[PDB]
This record gives C-alpha cells, structure tokens and sequence, in this order.
C-alpha cells in the first residue's frame, strides 16, 4: 500500500493559527505535485492548495478563497507537504485532506479543523450487474481532454481514492469496471457492472489552466 | 497541463 498521512487537526478559534502536515510513503514521493484539499460539513470538496516540484522550484498555486492566508510547502528528503493556515475563519471548518498522483489517485485519511461551475447529477440507484453513468458538465463550455477530468470515490463515510485521472486513465489497482470517457461535451464516469460496494459518493474535478474545480458529488446507491 | 506524470 502507498500510504498518505495527515496531522496536526483540531479545534481552533477564529483568528487563529494551525499547521497542518502529511507524509508520504511507499512511493517516489518527490516526483508528483501535491494538493491540499478539504471537505466541509456541507459534505462537498473545494481544492485548497497545489505544489509541484523541485525543478519547478516548488511553484504554488491557491484558491483564492485562502490566497494570502495559508501557505503549501514540501520537504522532500522527509516526503512530507506542509500547510500553514493563518487568520482562520468559520468557514475553514472541514477535513483537510493531502492528495495528489494521477492526479488524485491517493488520499490520506484526512485530518479534521474545527475553527469555533461543474455540475453532477445529485443522486443514483442502481443495484449489482446493472451499467451506470455519471456526467461532470462545464458552464464555462465544453469539457475537452485540456480539462484532464478526475473522478474520485468517497466511501462511508471520508475514506477518497482516486479511481480516474486525465479523462480516460484507471489509476494503479482500480477496479476494471470504471471506466472514464468524454462523451458530447461532458466528462463521464461509467460502471460497468456495478458491485455492492460501490455504494459511495462519486466526485469529478477538471483543471481550468492553475486550480481545480470538483464539483458537487453524485450519491451512488446500489441495492442489493 | 497538471501533473500528467503516471
Ligand atoms: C504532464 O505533466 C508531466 C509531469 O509533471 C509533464 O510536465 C508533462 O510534460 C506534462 N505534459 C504536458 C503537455 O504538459
């Protein structure tokens, strides 16, 4: 098993300061960007921060919801990414999470902050050996391999792994059964063949030139 | 474009 591993969560009050930090194991960890990501008790994803490598001299990317607050940082020779988060605000509650690779194949297990458009369908039913698919839609226009579409699976209840990344590539170890495609001008998810345990919330996110959007998330139930 | 490194 590759192995991501947040630390540093808790409870904190506004105005407050809280460093957060993730190690990396059981792969080349200085060879892939990193991201730093969170949920948010409205469940939901937003993509918080980027970093990417030496050679790129560690260039970094925010969202402006947190431009100017926090700060991504990486020690590679302790396979470790940083965030620093300053002036924290309510809205800055949610499980934080690390994540990169193909490019959100790996999550870790995420670590919990407490301060005290893309388009999915919102719900599905299937059942085991039926086919189902998924759309991730762009109001800016057309969504087109430039997008490099994700999809990410969140289990009962904020266990993530990535299941596909630039539009059309299983990540390493995912089942064969998800399959990733561009169809019209949407980005799809398809499962062919469902099975009872993909019971699960289904995110994508496309890239727009320096961030990511996820969008909201398609609850899968599968009966039976 | 994003870290397309497999
Ligand atoms: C995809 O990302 C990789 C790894 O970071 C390389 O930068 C590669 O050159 C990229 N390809 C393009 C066209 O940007």
């Amino acid at each position: 098993q590759v192995q991501l591993q947040e630390s540093g969560g808790g409870l904190v009050q506004p105005g407050g300061s809280m460093k957060l930090s993730c190690v990396a194991s059981g792969f080349t960890f200085s060879n892939y960007w990193m991201n730093w990501v969170r949920q948010s008790p409205e469940k939901g994803l937003e993509w918080v921060a980027e970093i990417r490598l030496k050679s790129n001299n560690y260039a970094t990317h925010y969202a402006e919801s947190v431009k100017g607050r926090f700060t991504i940082s990486r020690d590679d020779s302790k396979s470790s990414v940083y965030l620093q988060m300053n002036n924290l605000r309510a809205e800055d509650t949610g499980i934080y999470y690390c994540t990169g690779v193909g490019q959100f194949a790996y999550w870790g297990q995420g670590t919990t902050v407490t301060v005290s458009v893309v388009t999915q369908e919102s719900a599905l039913t299937t059942s085991p050996g039926e086919t189902v698919t998924l759309t991730c839609r762009s109001s800016t226009g057309a969504v087109t391999t430039s997008n490099y579409a994700n999809w990410v699976q969140e289990k009962p209840d904020h266990l993530f792994t990535g299941l596909i990344g630039g539009t059309n590539n299983r990540a390493p170890g995912v089942p064969a059964r998800f399959s990733g495609s561009l169809i019209g001008d949407k980005a799809a998810l398809t499962i062919t063949g469902a099975q009872t345990e993909d019971e699960a919330i289904y995110f994508c996110a496309l890239w727009y030139s320096n961030h990511w959007v996820f969008g909201g998330g398609t609850k899968l139930t599968v009966l039976g | 474009a994003p870290d397309s490194r497999p």
